[PDB]
């Protein structure tokens, strides 16, 4: 019965200093609060930063620092750094019971560009042995973490029959996706020159197999 | 540096640092000594009198006395500060008026107390002159090497602070300053003494029903009647009075010459003064037959002297004598 | 915010915005209402009552109040603005002085009015003190959302600006503020009524000779005493005010308890007031017999009191009674 509000998105860059605020629904925000800011980085990772508004998690650089600012509590990052781009919560407590914040997103300049790493499997054989076929291009470390993935069986564009998950963080936090393209055992040995296009920043990288 | 409830605080009644308690329009020099709750003087630690620490927060403020104003009717004079007290040369006033400025705000406090300068003399002035007779005043010192009384300041009792009471996510957080004694419990059952680092709250939730408390008795106070009681004992802390009220020959009145005529064993006097002055005269027979009367307004004033003399005292000017056969 | 004729600017009657017009030492709690001709309050657009807009030139200053300054007698105490109008609690004077600072100039305004401040109450102080009984005062509030009564406020007239009656290198020549309508003639024959863009002047010479007006009714005004009438129309706007007299109970007088003592029939009373304190008593027979008497002086007064009783009412104190069989 109260509402926690935070920036939705905000960006900076490496060596900067930003702010985050958690402002209340009810009033402004006090010590009584206890504001506490925890962290979410990819894969579901989640630390605590901040608690009782000013209190740092043990093992939390100190380049982060909570206060309250105005009627909010505020989490200032000073000297942000690469490692930090990931989603802040702020929860703040009301007598009895805890209500978290939306998140903000954070965006911090750094990890130069990396290219995708490309590479298209056959059908194994003893998929071959089912009367199925299921081409597997699989594309990691690449950052940006956005991709553009085209299929493109005998010379034409396959429009159907591809399935490519979404971008997905891995631990560098750089990203990764596959995406399949399902025939029939059959369909298989119709057509003889399969391709996984993938555009990435602006270039292209082609991985085609020879049956 | 203590803080009281200052009446009417600009607004209202606040809570200020420099709460005035203790005023004392009791001398006759121009002079009030004051109680700030505030103890201004050295910093926390050790240095220059003239600084300047109140309580903000829970906290001192130890910085540059920089804008200080007593006032009253008029602004006063500053004399000098020590301790939780100050030294002070006011015009008369229906009230007293003091403050200081920190610089983001103005932050002064305000009290009634009835206020005259009657300097000692047969004059009734308002206000010291730069001539005239010295004579024996009470008046108080600019000085702090002074133990001619000392008050009681024993300790605090707790103070509030709600600003304590925070809130974790679900329950009401208690803080602690610096691992000070925190008294703690709410209406609700749960922590029922409180003597402790950050405790939370299992039981109830609205920090508008619990114990923000702060025994924090590291350091006494003046036992202003704008204090609660530490209930738990009569601490220590015997302290001294600076401004004693001392024997001081003020620099004081003096009313403008009479003007002597003589009549037949009858002193016609016109008369002519600055101030209501206090006349006064003995007809020295074992009949005294005396006369008083403040005079103000000039006036031609006659006295019956007899055969063996009177005499005259034209306000602290000394007393004349007559031989009227 | 309308900008007249203050009468003691400091030198003399200069144009101050600030023009002080209907002060209103009327209620009781040291309080003054007063109209600037000034409008402080929010800025010309939107923000902020704590922000400053008077008139320079024909045009506003929206900025910060830093340095507002009302007094009298001695410095008073802001209480509350809103629009016109200030509220600030002053002691008694036979004047009162208004003033802030611009920050290159003092710029202040001081006027004529009788004050005073007798508390509600049968003592006669001349201040509120920190204590006392409560009881129905006269005072206005701190507040802005008001409605209790409104004045007329519409157009202003022109205004002169002889910095518009510039020289057309031989002719005089006016100019506009921002299309605004300049009402424009000369003691020569030339443009008669000025509805205009800025005009030359081709007949008249002399800046001297001529209507330098404003007609800039965008903004209707105080319906000041030192206004000049748009003389078109009674025009709309009319406008609350805020500080309405309210019934608050001040925080109030009380003066020291009587020494009471026994006689046959009679009080006499040992009495030593604080202030100007209203006695009065009535015998309670259909024969009242009552007293008044105004006590300052202490003083044993007595009172034939009868079989049946009297009543007895040291000040607003609540009122005694006694059995005197």
């Amino acid at each position: 019965q109260a509402v926690v509000t935070q920036e939705s998105a905000l960006t900076t860059s490496p060596g900067e200093t930003v702010t985050l605020t958690c402002r209340s629904n009810i009033g402004a925000v006090t010590s009584s609060n206890c504001a506490n800011w925890v962290q979410e980085k990819p894969d579901h990772f989640f630390t605590g930063l901040i608690g009782d508004t000013n209190n740092r998690r043990s093992g939390v650089p100190a380049r982060f620092s909570g206060s309250l600012i105005g009627d909010k509590a505020a989490l200032t990052i000073t000297g942000a750094q690469t490692e930090d781009e990931a989603i802040y919560f702020c929860a703040l407590w009301y007598n009895n019971l805890w209500v978290f914040g939306g998140g903000t997103k954070l965006t911090v300049l750094g990890q130069p560009k990396s290219s995708p790493s490309v590479t298209l499997f056959p059908p194994s054989s003893e998929e071959l042995e089912t009367n199925k076929a299921t081409l597997v291009c699989t594309i990691t470390d690449f950052y940006p973490g956005v991709v553009t993935v085209d299929w493109k069986v005998d010379g034409t564009p396959v429009t159907q029959g591809m399935e490519t998950t979404q971008p997905s963080k891995q631990s560098n936090n750089k990203y990764m996706a596959s995406s399949y393209l399902t025939l029939t055992a059959r369909a298989w040995e119709r057509h003889s020159s399969y391709s996984c296009q993938v555009t990435h920043e602006g270039h292209t990288v082609e991985k085609s197999l020879s049956r | 540096p203590y803080i009281a409830d200052c009446p009417n605080c600009g607004h209202s009644r606040c809570d200020s640092p420099i709460a005035i308690e203790e005023v004392r329009g009791d001398a006759h020099a121009g002079v009030i000594r004051i109680q700030t709750s505030a103890m201004f003087g050295l910093k926390t630690d050790g240095v220059d009198l003239a600084y300047m620490s109140f309580m903000n927060g829970k906290t001192q403020k130890s910085i540059k006395i920089d804008n200080l104003h007593v006032r009253t009717s008029a602004p006063c004079s500053l004399v000098s500060h020590h301790g939780y007290y100050i030294l002070a040369q006011c015009p008369p006033g229906d009230t007293v008026t003091v403050g200081f400025h920190d610089g983001p705000n103005r932050h002064t406090c305000t009290v009634a107390h009835k206020v005259e300068f009657r300097p000692v003399g047969r004059e009734k002035y308002r206000h010291p002159p730069e001539h005239g007779v010295e004579l024996p005043c009470n008046r108080y010192t600019h000085k702090r090497a002074d133990q001619g009384h000392y008050v009681e300041m024993h300790q605090p009792g707790l103070v509030a602070d709600h600003s304590l009471l925070s809130i974790h996510s679900a329950k009401v957080k208690i803080t602690v300053p610096s691992g000070a004694q925190v008294k703690y419990y709410c209406k609700c059952p749960d922590v029922r003494e409180g003597i402790t680092s950050s405790d939370h709250t299992t039981t109830c939730t609205d920090v508008k029903q619990c114990r923000a408390y702060l025994i924090d008795n590291k350091k006494w106070v003046y036992n202003s009647g704008r204090l609660p009681r530490g209930e738990g004992d009569t601490f220590k802390g015997k302290l001294h009075v600076p401004f004693v009220p001392v024997k001081a020959k003020c620099i004081a009145t003096l009313a403008p010459e009479p003007l002597v005529e003589h009549k037949h064993r009858t002193l016609i006097l016109h008369l002519h003064p600055d101030h209501p002055t206090l006349l006064t005269t003995r007809s020295l027979g074992s009949d005294a037959n005396p006369t008083r009367q403040w005079i103000e307004r000039p006036t031609t004033v006659n006295f019956t002297v007899t055969g063996e003399g009177l005499e005259y005292t034209w306000g602290n000017h000394p007393p004349k004598r007559v031989w009227a056969q």
